[PDB]
């Protein structure tokens, strides 16, 4: 599937198998444009965490009970959610991603 | 090795 294939690519199961991540399906200009909007205080009571106005296309990808490295294995969940990400930097860019509501 | 800009470019993005 999708996640097994873009977890592979991406280096982020080749030397263990990654829990859960993420794919966002919009271009880097609009989602670090999350940056400098809606602010939200990040589940450890930062606050330089921001919440797009909009729903953005993304892919879940969730490893199962069985997954065991080498052999990773991703359920794939397709959704439409708020992203909720954290910004650091001059210029202010994502570093990290804290939620999908 | 890359910072953490790029890292969650890699990690999470795919346009």
């Amino acid at each position: 599937n999708y996640c097994n294939q873009m977890m592979k690519s991406r280096n982020l199961t080749k030397d263990r198998c990654k829990p859960v991540n993420t794919f966002v399906h919009e271009s880097l200009a609009d989602v670090q444009a999350v940056c400098s909007q809606k602010n939200v205080a990040c589940k450890n009571g930062q606050t330089n965490c921001y919440q797009s106005y909009s729903t953005m296309s993304i892919t879940d990808c969730r490893e199962t009970g069985s997954s065991k490295y080498p052999n990773c294995a991703y359920k794939t969940t397709q959704a439409n959610k708020h992203i909720i990400v954290a910004c650091e930097g001059n210029p202010y860019v994502p570093v990290h991603f804290d939620a999908s509501v | 090795k890359e910072t953490a800009a790029a890292k969650f470019e890699r990690q999470h993005m795919d346009s």
